[PDB]
């Protein structure tokens, strides 16, 4: 459910750890660019066959 | 008297108590979790 | 094959992450117990005096 | 070295498939053995605290 | 089921939040009252001399 | 091997905050404790 980091420690963990979440999620952008690379070209062969 | 000082053994003792009660409820509260070891529930692990 | 991909590194870093939440909570659980451990040598000490 | 082209290679398919067939085996294996390894270091977490 | 589950497992803000703030009012309690221990002793005992 | 790079490197934010938070908690204390322990001969003197 809910959490509440740095009840006790009074410290910014809890946004420290929404930047680690940010931060990790780069590695997903080659990926993301390879896609869409790919995804255009199968549009290019559509419109070829048209 | 001199050589012991039972209020001092008292007090200690009492914030024991209530460190322990604080360190429960904290955990608990930073993870939204109610259990977060064997001791809290038995059963409720297990369903 | 990029959609296996991606499932993959979705699940790996959502271990990542959880990871480091339970390392979080640690030190969150510690630092009250530090913290009460300074305060009360400081009021200890200063009433020595 | 790899000697010349005696002839046209019989079923081509056929080795394309095994060589495809061993190298996913081995992506799974290594794949697998990375969770391993994410168990292994969760356990010295917890050991290490304990 | 995730709903049961959820149910049983996840703790409640507000007896957390409550039980929290009575323990750290005792806390700050206990350590004062420790140090004004120590000391009363001391004085009662020196002024004896 | 950024990644490698930086698993090698880089450090434990917890584990630096809890060393950091002992070393001052032993800070106070020695400072306290050196203090008194120079007033102790000087008691000893003063009762002299």
């Amino acid at each position: 459910s809910i959490s509440s980091l740095g009840v006790g420690s009074n410290l910014p963990l809890d946004q420290l750890l929404t930047d680690l979440t940010k931060n990790e999620k780069g590695r997903l952008t080659p990926i993301t660019k390879q896609q869409s690379a790919n995804s255009a070209k199968l549009t290019a062969y559509g419109t070829l066959k048209s | 008297v001199i050589n012991t000082n039972s209020l001092s053994l008292l007090t200690q003792n009492n914030l024991n108590k209530s460190q322990s009660a604080l360190g429960t409820a904290i955990e608990r509260l930073s993870s939204g979790l109610r259990i977060n070891s064997a001791k809290d529930d038995a059963a409720g692990q297990a369903i | 094959s990029l959609t296996k991909q991606y499932l993959s590194v979705s699940n790996s870093i959502d271990e990542t992450v959880a990871r480091y939440k339970a390392q979080f909570t640690q030190l969150d659980t510690m630092m009250s117990k530090l913290n009460n451990t300074s305060s009360y040598l400081t009021q200890q000490f200063t009433a020595m005096n | 070295l790899a000697e010349a082209a005696a002839t046209t290679t019989e079923n081509p398919l056929q080795k394309i498939d095994a060589a495809l067939a061993q190298v996913d085996t081995l992506r799974s294996d290594l794949g697998a053995v990375q969770n391993r390894f994410n168990s292994a270091i969760t356990n010295l977490g917890n050991t290490v605290n304990n | 089921l995730t709903s049961a589950r959820s149910r049983i497992e996840d703790s409640d803000y507000a007896t957390e939040v409550s039980n929290m703030s009575r323990a750290q009012i005792l806390q700050q309690a206990g350590t004062s009252v420790l140090a004004q221990a120590n000391q009363v002793p001391q004085n009662v005992l020196s002024l004896l001399r």
